[PDB]
C-alpha cells in the first residue's frame, strides 16, 4: 500500500524543551489501520516496539523510515510543516 | 546524553494516567514528561540516567499495566 | 488550555523529583518540563489547573516558589 500521509491528521505530540525539536512525524499502521503517531528526528535512529517486536528504525534526511517490520505492520515518516 | 522513553499505560480506571505521570515524573534524572499519542495513553519522558526496565516494573507494581514502546537518544 | 510557569527553589537532594511528582499528579495536566539552564522553572500545561493550590503545595513540600507566568 502507499498510505497517503498528506491526509493524516498530525500526531498528538510534545516538543520537549530541553532537546532539539524533532523534524519528522511518524505513523504506525497495523493492516492499514493507524495505531499511533508521533515525532522523531531526521537523519537519526530509534528503537520502537512495533506490534510484538522491537525494531531499529532509521530515518533519512527526508524523514523516510527504514526498518524490518513484522508482518502487517509499518511505520512511515514525513517531514513536519516547515522542515 | 539524554534519553527519550515512551511507555503505554493501560486505562484500567481511577486516574491511571495521572498516577503514572506522577510516578514517571518522580524518577531521578527526569527533565520532562508528557501525555501523548492518538489515544492519550502514552507517556513520553526525557532525561538522564533513567532505567526503562525498572520504570516499567514500578508502574506495574504501583499503578497498573504498562508497556515500554520506545527508547531513543535525544542528543542530535 | 493553560501554560503555567513556576520558579522553585530546588537546591538539594531530590528536590526536582518531589516537585515534578507533585505537579504531574495535578488534575488536568498534559505535560510538565523543567526549563532554564538550571532547570529551576517548571512549565506545566493542561486544563483546569488552579495555580494557587499548586503553588501552596510546592511551598509546603519542596521550597520557595514564585509564579512567573499564566497564559
Ligand atoms: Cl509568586
Amino acid at each position: 500500500r502507499a498510505i497517503d500521509l498528506s491526509r493524516e491528521r498530525d500526531p498528538n505530540f510534545f516538543d520537549h524543551p530541553g532537546i532539539p525539536v524533532p523534524e519528522c512525524f511518524w505513523f504506525m499502521f497495523k493492516n492499514n489501520v493507524r495505531q499511533d503517531a508521533g515525532t522523531c528526528y531526521s537523519s537519526w535512529k530509534m528503537d520502537m516496539k512495533v506490534g510484538p517486536n522491537w525494531v531499529h528504525i532509521k530515518s533519512d534526511d527526508n524523514c523516510n523510515l527504514s526498518g524490518d517490520f513484522p508482518p502487517g505492520w509499518i511505520v512511515l515518516g514525513k517531514k513536519r510543516p516547515g522542515f | 546524553l539524554k534519553q527519550k522513553i515512551v511507555i503505554k499505560v493501560a486505562m484500567e480506571g481511577n486516574n491511571c494516567r495521572s498516577k503514572a505521570m506522577a510516578l514517571v515524573a518522580s524518577t531521578g534524572g527526569v527533565d520532562s514528561v508528557a501525555l501523548v499519542g492518538d489515544l492519550r495513553d502514552k507517556i513520553e519522558v526525557v532525561g538522564y540516567g533513567i532505567d526503562p526496565i525498572k520504570l516499567i516494573s514500578a508502574l506495574r507494581k504501583k499503578v497498573g499495566d504498562a508497556e515500554l514502546l520506545q527508547v531513543s537518544q535525544a542528543n542530535k
